[PDB]
RNA sequence: CUUGAGUCUCGUAGAGGGGGGUAGAAUUCCAGGUGUAGCGGUGAAAUGCGUAGAGAUCUGGAGGAAUACCGGUGGCGAAGGCGGCCCCCUGGACGAAGACUGACGCUCAGGUGCGAAAGCGUGGGGAGCAAACAGGAUUAGAUACCCUGGUAGUCCACGCCGUAAACGAUGUCGACUUGGAGGUUGUGCCCUUGAGGCGUGGCUUCCGGAGCUAACGCGUUAAGUCGACCGCCUGGGGAGUACGGCCGCAAGGUUAAAACUCAAAUGAAUUGACGGGGGCCCGCACAAGCGGUGGAGCAUGUGGUUUAAUUCGAUGCAACGCGA
């Protein structure tokens, strides 16, 4: 907005693991205000992922996030009448949010049957670093590299 | 704008001196002005405008800006 | 194959392009590089970053000659004019002298006509 | 007769004019060295140039044009105009003290001369730039703007032309009328005690009083108060055109109408609105996001077509599940 530095809104942590990040993921996943359903799906996915990959639900989830967060995105600065795609360093809250968003979209795309199954598969893929959300991040980075000449001349 | 880096002079410092020397010389300005042919009339007109604006601004600041702004 | 230790870096920095040319102190060129050959075209090759990577490329090219000291002669009005020298220093030469050799006439030949844009 | 006008003496500053030398920087080209795939250009490209070795870089050479910094609302000139340094020829302005002539003055129709740039003739010269022209883009088109080239011309000699927003849009000469701040160039005194204090001339920039003006503004360099002489105007268009004359190699210049036609055309300022003006600011205006519509079936309203009738109204946002 023009004249607003509004206060960030309060998100409660999810009951199973007490995690704010996990709560945010659930919110992003949710559709039509159906939170209960979203949390069930997220928990199912986490449980399967933990069983498949290892340590905990939260550690596995974190690993996936680490492989899908973007360091740099691009904006379109339009000053000389034409638009320069400029790179820009993506701040941490955005990095988590964007990564989560990408993961959920990839999961939605994916061909497995249950949503939980798709989510688990996608997360595992992210952890390995051979999935589609990861591909998306790679594409974003590639664009930033291409437009690196317009990095610190905005 | 010749510069020679003295003994124990940092590189950044050397760069700073070089830039300052160039600015003082006025090389970039000269090149930019000599990029295209300014007509003599254009040069005269620009000079006149610069003189008028400078004089007017100075008068306004010193004499006109001697009042209570608030 | 030869070694010289001390070169001159001629940074021709026009508005469109940056040419870097390392030479022996006498005038004979060792290696060169441009933002164009460095992989930038148009809006991208007329930038400081392009000049920097051109400089890096030039340094790499003349690595065979083992050049340690280097004096830089900057020419023209350019987006680099600084990036190139910074890059060269980073690439790791001792910058000894930095000289501007932009050719100003003493009211000589007529320039081309003014662009109407 | 000496107060206007001029002469002589001594200095002063000046891109004033004419002629002839010369210097350095830079562009172009040529030859050679080094060296390798790009250069150039643009909003982005392409034409163009480059592996037949370009661009870059160093050396040498050729040649033409123009004189960075100094450089200034600085200076000089009647105006046009004049810009590196040196010499030769040469015009004017200004100050100082005197001396001299003794109204010799001001203006000027015809006339005469000078008169940017472009243009013309003849002979040179030709680097850069660049009408015309060519190709590439852009575009609906693009006989333009932009890009790459490029010939007259720009330069020199000597002739012509004779015009410009040739403008201060302000004819020349003279006198008189409150001020302030500068620039430049003389000169008198003050110890120049220092770059400095007080005068007195010339040219010059800005601001401003009275007065003037339609207003804008001008304001001791008047657009104020006056005197002499000249030039010019009499509604917009037709028209600075036609015809005639004169001048010109030509392009054209100069002098300069009439019919016909309209009731306006203009100047300055005011209030709005508008601007691909400028500054500041807001709004789900964009941005960041989430979900739709536009595809499908159906509901409903509208346009249309059909009908005997398809009642009438709403119909850019701000009509179209609206009156209903
Ligand atoms: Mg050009
Ligand atoms: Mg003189
Ligand atoms: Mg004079
Ligand atoms: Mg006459
Ligand atoms: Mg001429
Ligand atoms: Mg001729
Ligand atoms: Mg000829
Ligand atoms: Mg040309
Ligand atoms: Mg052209
Ligand atoms: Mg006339
Ligand atoms: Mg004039
Ligand atoms: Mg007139
Ligand atoms: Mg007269
Ligand atoms: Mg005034
Ligand atoms: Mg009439
Ligand atoms: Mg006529
Ligand atoms: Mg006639
Ligand atoms: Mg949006
Ligand atoms: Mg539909
Ligand atoms: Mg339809
Ligand atoms: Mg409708
Ligand atoms: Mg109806
Ligand atoms: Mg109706």
């Amino acid at each position: 907005p023009r004249r607003r530095v509004i206060g960030q809104r309060k998100i409660l942590p999810d009951p199973k693991f007490g995690s704010e990040l996990l709560a945010k993921f659930v919110n992003i996943l949710m559709v039509d205000g159906k939170k209960s359903t979203a949390e069930s799906i997220v928990y199912s996915a986490l449980e399967t992922l933990a069983q498949r990959s290892g340590k905990s639900e939260l550690e596995a989830f974190e690993v996936a996030l680490e492989n899908v967060r973007p360091t740099v995105e691009v904006k379109s600065r339009r000053v000389g009448g034409s638009t320069y795609q400029v790179p820009v360093e993506v701040r941490p809250v955005r990095r988590n949010a964007l990564a989560m968003r990408w993961i959920v979209e990839a999961a939605r795309k994916r061909g497995d049957k249950s949503m939980a199954l798709r989510l688990a598969n996608e997360l595992s893929d992210a952890a390995e670093n051979k999935g589609t959300a990861v591909k998306k991040r790679e594409d974003v980075h590639r664009m930033a590299e291409a437009n690196k000449a317009f990095a610190h001349y905005r | 704008p010749v510069i020679k880096v003295r003994e124990n002079e940092p590189f950044d410092v050397a760069l700073r001196r070089f830039k300052r020397s160039c600015e003082k010389a006025g090389v970039l300005a000269e090149v930019r002005r000599r990029e295209f042919y300014e007509k003599p009339t254009t040069e005269r007109k620009r000079a006149k405008a610069s003189a008028v604006k400078r004089h007017a601004k100075k008068l306004a600041r010193e004499n006109a800006r001697r009042t209570r702004l608030y | 194959r030869k070694q010289v230790s001390d070169g001159v870096a001629h940074i021709h920095a026009s508005f469109n392009n940056t040419i870097v040319t390392i030479t022996d102190r006498q005038g004979n060129a060792l290696g060169w590089a441009t933002a164009g050959g460095s992989g930038f075209r148009g809006s991208r090759k007329s930038t400081p970053f392009a000049a920097q990577v051109a400089a890096e490329r030039c340094a790499d090219a003349v690595k065979e000659y083992g050049i340690k000291n280097l004096e830089v002669m900057v020419k023209g009005p350019g987006p680099g004019r600084e990036s190139t020298i910074r890059a060269l220093n980073a690439a790791g030469f001792r910058i000894t002298n930095i000289t501007d050799v932009t050719p100003i006439p003493h009211n000589g030949c007529r320039p081309p006509k003014k662009r109407r844009v």
